[PDB]
Parts: C-alpha cells; structure tokens; sequence
RNA sequence: AAGCGUUCAUAGCGACAUUGCUUUUUGAUUCUUCGAUGUCGGCUCUUCCUAUCAUACCGAAGCAGAAUUCGGUAAGCGUUGGAUUGUUCACCCACUAAUAGGGAACGUGAGCUGGGUUUAGACCGUCGUGAGACAGGUUAGUUUUACCCUACUGAUGAAUGUUACCGCAAUAGUAAUUGAACUUAGUACGAGAGGAACAGUUCAUUCGGAUAAUUGGUUUUUGCGGCUGUCUGAUCAGGCAUUGCCGCGAAGCUACCAUCCGCUGGAUUAUGGCUGAACGCCUCUAAGUCAGAAUCCAUGCUAGAACGCGGUGAUUUCUU
RNA sequence: CCAAAUGCCUCGUCAUCUAAUUAGUGACGCGCAUGAAUGGAUUAACGAGAUUCCCACUGUCCCUAUCUACUAUCUAGCGA
RNA sequence: GCCAUGGAAGUCGGAAUCCGCUAAGGAGUGUGUAACAACUCACCGGCCGAAUGAACUAGCCCUGAAAAUGGAUGGCGCUC
RNA sequence: AGCCAGAGGAAACUCUGGUGGAGGCUCGUAGCGGUUCUGACGUGCAAAUCGAUCGUCGAAUUUGGGUAUAGGGGCGAAAG
C-alpha cells in the first residue's frame, strides 16, 4: 500500500555514486564556448584555498530593504600563485571524441614540476625529460615539428601549467600540474600563444578580474565512513528502537527482491568532485601589495593575512582571489577557480563590489583586534619586553 | 564602520562580532564575544571581573 | 505573513513552532498567545510549522479576560528571544516572547504595546509600528 | 437521449434501458502453504500506476472582470501540522498551491513498536444446574538469531612490458520546486459592486550540494579559574571521588539554530496556425510546414568500462 | 445506582474541558442485559493498580549535533 | 400578410403560407438590424463542362482502450 | 495513652505548655522482594542473569537446622 504521507526524497540521485574522488585535484569537466575574437586568454587558473574572512560593503541593488546600506558577508581566500606555463596538447575532434594528438614540453622544467612526476623523488637520479630537453638542442626542429603538427589538426587546444607552491606555506614541495584551455584566437594564435608563455609565469590578474562570476571546481572534505543520518539526512527512529536508531527502517519492499540503488545507505561522506557556480570575485588582490586588506574607507596599512595567520593555512605572501561565501574544499586544498560557462545578468551580477572593510582580527579564537597597532594602542604596554 | 562598545567589558565590536541583547526594559546591551554575553546573563559586576574596561579605570590601572 | 503584510520579510530564524504560549504585549486584555499555526508556512512531514519575528500568526488565548478565550484569532509576534541575524550582520534576540492580537487584514486589535518591538515586525505591519513606541 | 437547464437533448446534467473496465471493497472458490511464509495498525524508507488535488501549457462554458465548472497533453514536481480513537476507516481544528486516489506478499516485525486481536491471572453483564460460553465490555501479560550467499552501500585489487603524469568519454545516474509582496494598477473588464494578467523587481516555501568568516551548540584542550569531601604534617604543589562539580573555554565537528551556491540550448505533447488537395468550394493534414508544456534529449553536474581508448616522461651492466 | 471495569444500538443526548476530544468529568435513563452479604450506595486514609486534566520540567518531538568509555576495526595467541 | 412586440414588417412567440408576373423569386434558409432594410440561401439564366447526391452493408485501420519492478507476436526486427 | 505544671470560668467544665514514647504508622540502609525501562543479554556471566528504577523494611517479618505431611496423594492468604 501507499505510503501514507508524502514526503520529499532525502539525498540527491545526480550526484551518485558517494565514492572517494580518484584525484585529489577536482577535473574540469567542460570550459566555456569559445569565441575565437578575442584574445588567447586562460579560461581557469589554479589555487590553494587559504581560508574564510568577513567584510563589510555597501549594497547596490534598487527594490532591496537594505540597499545603499552596510551589509555584512563572508568570503573565502585563495591563495593564488602566478602559474608556469609548461607545455601545450592539441586536441583532435573524432567521431568519438577529443583526442589528444601530440603534446610540446617547454626546454626546461622546474623541480616543483619535475616532483610531480615522481612518487620516489628523494631516491631516483632525476632523469625526467632529460632526453627531451634535447630536442631544442641543436636548432629546435623536432619540436617546431610538434607545434606545426597542432596548428594544423587540433581543433581543440590545451595548456599546461603547473603552480608556483615553493611561494606558499605548503609541506608539499610538489607542484599541482593541469590542463587548462585555450579561449580566444584562433587555432594558430593558441599555439603561438603557448609556445610564447613556455617557462614564463601567467598572473591571476590576466584571467580574472572584480566582479566577475567564477566556478570553483574542488574535492570536498573528507569524513570516513558515515552512517545514514548525517549522509543522505534521513530521520532518526524513535528512542524505543531496539537494535539502532541511526538508521533506515525499511531499505525496501518485498518485491523486487532486492536493495535499491535509490535508498539511502552508510558509505563514504567528502571527498567527492563537486562543481559550485556563482561566486563573485570581490577582489583581485596581490602579492607585492602592503595594504591587501585596506580598501577605500579603511587606509589601514595591513594585507589579507588575519591577525596570527590563517589558521591551518600560513600568511598569503602571493596574489589572491577573493570570492563570496564557501566554495567546496577546506584549507590546504588545490582548487580550480573556472569562468563562467554562461553569461549571468542576474542583477545579482552586473553590479560593481567595492569593499568598506576586511576583518583580520585572528580566527584563532575571539580575535578582538585587526592589527598589532591596534592592539597596542587598546590595551596599552605590558609586562612582556620590548 | 560602526564599532561598537562591549556594555559589558569596554570592548571594540566590529561587524558581525558578539550579539546585542534587547532587555525587558527596552534597554540595549552589545557582547563582543560570548564570555561577556554570560557573565553578564549571571549578573556577574563588570566594575569587578578584573579583565574589563570598567574595572581597569577604577583601579586606575595605565595611567 | 499571508495577507495583509506591507511588503515582504527577509528570513528570521524561527524560533517559535506551534504549541508555543507567547506573551500578549497589547491592552487588549489577552495576556498570552498560544500559537496554534503560523501563516504562509510550508509543508513538510512532521516538521512543526514554525514562527518568527513579524509573522502573521493564528492563536487562541490562554490566560486573560474570558471574551478572548476559546477563540482562534491572529496575532503578529513582535518578539522573539531567539537569536537572529540581520542583513548587516548583527545577531540579536529579546527577552521574551510577545505577540499582539490582530485581525486578518492586519490591523491591531489593541492601541498600545507594551516593550519594545522588533524593527522587521514594525515596517513590514503598518499598524503595529504605529501603535509601538520604542523599536529594538 | 425522454427530460432538466428562462427558450435550448447533449455549456453542465440526464430518466427508462444497454456496453464495458478495474482488482485498492465484500462475496464466491479451496489450487499452494498446517515436519509454521510471523497476524492488525502506526512509525521509517524507496519506487511504481494514473482513474490529476496542486503546479506548466492549452481547449470549452449558461467564460464581461473576478471566482468557478467541464475537458486535453502531462505522474516532471509536491500533496502538511494537530484534538479524539489501537484503529484501518471516521470526524473536526488549522495552515497551504494542494492537503488526489492507489500499488509494491492488504510493501516493509532477524527494521522498530506492541495500543488491538489471539494463550495462561482477574472483574462485570447476559446465558448455562454445573464445568463453562460470549466475532460483549475491562485490566495485566518474555517480540529470539545474520558472522553465510545474493542484493545494495562504500573500499582494495592480479593480469595490460614496467613505471609515472596528463587526458578523452561509452555507459549509468541527474534536480530543483512553489508562493507572496511591490509595480503593472484600482488599470483593462464592468452600470456598479468588484477586480485581472504579461514584462520588471524584491523576497519567501520545499528540496539539494557544499562550507565554517560570524552566531549558537558540543568540551578529555581535563586549557584556565573556582568549590566540596578526604589524603599527602602545614605551605607550595598535588592524588582520589569510575570525566567529582561549577563558570569560561580555543581547535575540531556541526545547525534552515549559521552562511553561500543551485545553468541554458535543441527536439516535442495537447493546442492554435500556414500553404494545400482529397471533394472545381472549404479544410492545421493527406504530401509539406510554423509556433508551442513543469515533457524528452542535450549543455551542465557525478562516476568512469577495475576485459573502452589517447598523448607524454623515464625506462636498470661495472648488477650470475 | 448507571452508556459505570456492567448499554447492543453507540462515537447515545446535553453540559463542561480543547482551536479541534470515539478520551475525561458532570447530568439524563423502559437499564440488549444495573440493583441489594450471587451484597447496594457511599466513604477519610492507603495503592510499583486503571484513567483524565493542570503547573513545573525537560532532546518525547520540531531537528538533530557533539563528547567520553567499552565494542565493532586491524594485529599476536586462542578459537566455537 | 395578421396578431404581438417602444420594435419585429420571412428569421421573441403564436400563426398562416392565396396567385399576378414569370427563364427565377419562398410573405422564407440563415447572417442579421432597436426594427425593417441590406446581404445570403431555395430557386432561375447571357459563364464553365465530367459525372454527382442520399441512404445503408462489411473488409482492414483508427477512436472507444486506465495499474501499479523493466519486458516481451518467444527474441531481433519486419511496412508492394 | 499515662503523668507534671499552669491558665480561664459563678457552676458545669474548657484550654495551654511540658513529659512520655504508642502504632500489623511513616522516610530510608542491611535484609526480603521483583514494578518499569516491555533497558542489557538473548548460540548469555546465567536453562531466568545484569544495570538503573522500584515495593517493603520491627512484623500476617526474614532465615538456618531439626521434624511432619507422598502421587488421585500431599500442600495451597487459591495461581491449577
Ligand atoms: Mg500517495
Ligand atoms: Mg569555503
Ligand atoms: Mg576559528
Ligand atoms: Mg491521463
Ligand atoms: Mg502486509
Ligand atoms: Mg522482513
Ligand atoms: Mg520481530
Ligand atoms: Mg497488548
Ligand atoms: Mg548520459
Ligand atoms: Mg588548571
Ligand atoms: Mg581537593
Ligand atoms: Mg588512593
Ligand atoms: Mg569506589
Ligand atoms: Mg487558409
Ligand atoms: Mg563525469
Ligand atoms: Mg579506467
Ligand atoms: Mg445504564
Ligand atoms: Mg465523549
Ligand atoms: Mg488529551
Ligand atoms: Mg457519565
Ligand atoms: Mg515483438
Ligand atoms: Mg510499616
Ligand atoms: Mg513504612
Ligand atoms: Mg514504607
Ligand atoms: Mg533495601
Ligand atoms: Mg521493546
Ligand atoms: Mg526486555
Ligand atoms: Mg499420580
Ligand atoms: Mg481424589
């Protein structure tokens, strides 16, 4: 018989199975329709997710109860190292599908790079792309060879690059390497375009810019194996329930005679591939810029770095993207920042952010001030010397 | 900017931070943080919890 | 909530399900308010409609003068003691929890309040911000 | 289709008759099961049907507007919170866009619960000489086992010359949903009473995926402070009180109790059309063809075939 | 004395209790089929008896989260 | 044409439907008008030029034709 | 209960403060039970246990040993 009381379905079926992602770097799956007008630009960049903050602005939207008024959002900060532009793949069309055809290695690689390809770094003589290197030789011929090769077929066109880690507070030593496409030009501008960038760093500045819609593309966090409850949300049984409580009561009817792929079980939570669109980016910041955090109304000599650091993360000594709310992930986490695959005219976008206040008091605790300075001039001198 | 004064301990709220409290008597009280929020709910006095602002002026504490 | 309302109300956490008794801050002569449904409130299975700061609700009334008890009547809740964050990111709360008798057109049974009011219950209900006095 | 519907059979109905469909009623049968298929209801959860309550797009009206009624495609997406009752059923209160009907061994008891029925105790009423009977009422009454196979959820993995990196995409899944308020506009429509819709904006409902800047929750951070009783002769500093207790409490986890985010192209159904014969006229249809739904397929998102595939790096001697 | 632990019809009728009550209580009584030591009516106190309502109180629930110990987990031995 | 209709003068409703002209013209088929009217039809020709209309009869096809896990002319598929 | 002191009153008589320590009284240990969780376990620690919560706790109490009653028999504050 029915079920007598309708009720939604706990958990969402598109986003089956709740498996561990093979990689630890989310894949792109799809990059923007390419308008070959424009100019060769990147059409994803490649980040570390540093942490979240708080900032304050003025609304601009007509019709809301808060507008041309103070409000209060949270952003999250990735750090954003300039990328090495390392290699370019040409991508044939088939009748089943793209097709990498060949693939051109810049002469020299760096060993963040050359780490990648190794799972034994410390041990081996380091002999990767030793042989290759000499192909640029004598005159280069070999490799004008593979680059000819790409602007003829390859009606698709990729580029390597790999990211800039030594610059950032990561144990990891080892470069996250990715493909990245080529929008803009056509098929022969995208090769020149590539093989002018080899061993030359691409800054976050050129791809992106304020208050423009991006898409994070991450690997969630990670939680083991979870039960029911707090994996697909189903609710709890009555405190009377003999033999355990967090769980699903009926996992199906008696015909068919089998557990449906449809009902909720424990399994694997996190770490899965998941693809967020819509996040404005509020600023653009950089590196060698003192006064990351000051904006127009603050003038307060201070960068994005919060009072104490990022917690579980280190300062940002590199350029940055700051975009609102949450994009999946956690702290540490390679994240692929991507352009939006469609034109938004939301109202929601279209309209120009413009900062009046980044918290830096430290996320360490109830960090209840913004600076040193600050600090100093409340509370005055202390025991502790000078 | 409005940065508000902890009514309870003297100190600096910035947006977002603590929450604000409206008593019966229509009155309005800002915590920056939650251990003010509940030394003031035990009507704990600030002029005696000796990490206030309202303690340290009067012992004349930094003078 | 429903109708009647001058406008509409960015979402305050709710904080007051049906079942609750809520105080009457009017001179009506009601002096609590048993919320039995709240207006413009979704349907979910086994999930408690619930109210909030500003909303239209339907209550009887417990304990006051016997003309108003055994009745079903709106009622506007104007405080909540839940806390609630607002667009500029303060989160409040109030002491208590206070409703004032209405009509369904919104309109206030009563001529005064007594307390303060929450500011989203006066602009969004004409009527009660007239007869409020201090608001939040 | 006799009549009803002011006139008017067929807007909406519809007598007297008559043709069916269904297996969510109850009968009828006794084919399976009595070396037992756990038995009512409710809870939980998934999926399916359409005989569609709502939502999308339409056609018709005894459709002026508004609100309704009949009908089409359509099951994509929803269909609630309570008082009483074990109840299925019922009834009322209230919200809502709506509170549609069903199925899955009358779904689902090694998932629960055990209020009912249906052991043994006991009381009443009626019946019986009695022992006792009652599909009459009342009260109390043990709910066992998974570690096997499959299924499902996640997780490894031999073989591919080795190894590493970067990729494609067959297939499979797929997701968003509904309302209010302002404006349109007191406008069209209407004699008035009343009173719309499209486009625009701001929010909200339900669902989903994340995230932790903030706020709240949690506390073996036994981090800090305090308190009781006892022990270390006192002090200092501690032990014990099965985490002694209290207040605060970072980090981490986490809440519609917090915040962010949730795409656009094509092909179509109903229907309305074009051109246009059959039928010298007419006709959306026969040949052609236009528009067009919450539909379908893609864009997008997830997984990646561990017997689908591509590109790229390095490939072992002073080593039987 | 009563729709009672006894009334089928029956969720009897009225009142009260609630927003809403097959429940509770108070009334009515041709009562299928109440009733006088097969004891009737009442009754202070008592009850791990049955039932209803109210205050207090709370994770029973809205709506679930978090912590601890012991398991489960993997390992040595043992081994149904 | 008669009533009747503020108003119906073939076309609310009743009621009749006579012959003079005639190749044809019915006080009437409808659109209709406040109402005639006007237009249209029945009918007639200076205009075409091959069959057409009504009633039915039954072959195949279609509508009637709605169920619940995904599925069954045995399967694939099949359209002179 | 009994007893002592005191107060009021015309008489009957009434009242107060102490003392005392009764009761198949009562709160609650040991003990004796075994209400609920319909908790744990449910191929157990256990062919009836474990944990919490509960009843009773100076007598119709609890209990050792001795003794009597034996199968259509016993014994039963009565459940076959
Ligand atoms: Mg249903
Ligand atoms: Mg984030
Ligand atoms: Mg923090
Ligand atoms: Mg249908
Ligand atoms: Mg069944
Ligand atoms: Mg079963
Ligand atoms: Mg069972
Ligand atoms: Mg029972
Ligand atoms: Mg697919
Ligand atoms: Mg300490
Ligand atoms: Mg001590
Ligand atoms: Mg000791
Ligand atoms: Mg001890
Ligand atoms: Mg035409
Ligand atoms: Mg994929
Ligand atoms: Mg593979
Ligand atoms: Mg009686
Ligand atoms: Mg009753
Ligand atoms: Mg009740
Ligand atoms: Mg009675
Ligand atoms: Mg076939
Ligand atoms: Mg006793
Ligand atoms: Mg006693
Ligand atoms: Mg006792
Ligand atoms: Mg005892
Ligand atoms: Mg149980
Ligand atoms: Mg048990
Ligand atoms: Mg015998
Ligand atoms: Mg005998």
């Amino acid at each position: 018989s029915h079920r007598k009381y309708e009720a939604p379905r706990h958990g969402h079926l598109g986003f089956l199975p709740r498996k561990r992602a093979a990689s630890i770097r989310a894949r792109v799956k799809a990059f923007p329709k390419d308008d070959r007008s424009k100019p060769v630009a990147l059409t994803s960049f490649l980040g570390y997710k540093a942490g979240m903050t708080t900032i304050v602005r003025d609304l601009d939207r007509p019709g809301s109860k808060f507008h041309k008024r103070e409000v209060v959002e949270a952003v999250t900060v990735v750090d954003t190292p300039p990328v090495v532009v390392v290699g370019v793949v040409g991508y044939v069309e088939t009748p089943r599908g793209l097709r990498s055809l060949t693939t051109v290695w810049a002469e020299h690689l760096s060993d963040e790079v050359k780490r990648r390809f190794y799972k034994n770094w410390y041990k081996s003589k380091k002999k990767a792309f030793t042989k290759y290197s000499a192909k640029y030789a004598q005159d280069g011929a070999g490799i004008e060879r593979e680059l000819a090769r790409i602007k003829k077929y390859a009606s698709v066109v990729r580029v390597l690059v790999h990211t800039q880690i030594r610059k950032t507070p990561l144990a990891q030593k080892k470069a996250h390497l990715a493909e990245i496409q080529l929008n803009g030009g056509s098929i022969s501008e995208k090769v020149d375009w590539a093989r002018e960038h080899f061993e030359k760093t691409v800054a976050v500045d050129s791809v992106f810019e304020q208050n423009e819609m991006i898409d994070a593309i991450a690997v969630t966090k990670g939680h083991g194996f979870e039960g029911v409850t707090h994996r697909w949300g189903t609710k709890k049984l009555p405190r009377k329930t003999h033999r355990g409580l967090r769980k699903v009561a009926c996992i199906g009817a008696w015909h068919p005679a089998h557990v449906m792929w449809s009902v909720a079980r424990a399994g694997q939570r996190g770490y899965h591939s998941r693809t967020s669109i819509n996040h404005k980016i509020y600023r653009v910041g950089k590196g060698d810029d003192e006064a990351n955090g000051a904006t127009s109304f603050d003038r307060t000599k201070k960068t994005i770095t919060p009072m104490g650091g990022f917690v579980h993360y280190g300062e940002i000594k590199n350029d940055f993207i700051m975009v609102k709310g949450c994009i999946p992930g956690n702290r540490k986490r390679i994240v692929t920042l991507r352009k939006s695959l469609y034109t938004n005219t939301s109202r929601k976008a279209l309209e120009e952010v413009s900062l009046k206040w980044i918290d830096t008091a430290s996320k360490f605790g109830k960090g209840r001030f913004q600076t040193p300075a600050e600090k100093h001039a409340f509370m005055g001198t202390l025991k502790k010397d000078l | 900017m409005k940065v508000e004064i902890d009514s309870f301990s003297g100190a600096k709220i910035y947006p977002g931070r603590g929450t604000l409290f409206v008593r019966g008597d229509s009155k309005i009280f800002r915590f920056q943080n939650s251990k003010s929020a509940s030394l003031f709910k035990q009507r704990k006095n600030p002029r005696r919890i000796a990490w206030t602002v309202l303690f340290r002026k009067h012992h004349k504490k930094g003078i | 909530s429903g109708n009647g309302a001058q406008g509409t109300k960015f979402r305050i956490s709710l904080g007051l399900p049906v079942g609750a008794i809520m105080n009457c801050a009017d001179n009506s002569g009601a002096r609590n308010l048993y919320i039995i449904a709240v207006k413009g409130s979704g349907s979910r299975l086994n999930r408690l409609p619930a109210a909030s700061l500003g909303d239209m609700v339907m209550a009887t009334v417990k304990k006051g003068k016997p003309e108003l008890r055994k009745k079903v009547m709106p009622a506007i809740v104007v405080r909540q003691a839940k806390s609630w964050r607002r667009r500029d990111g303060v989160f409040l709360y109030f002491e208590d929890n206070a409703g004032v008798i209405a009509n369904p057109k919104g309109e206030m049974k009563g001529s005064a309040i007594t307390g303060p009011v929450g500011k989203e219950c006066a602009d969004l209900w004409p009527r009660v911000a007239s007869n409020s006095g201090v608001v939040v």
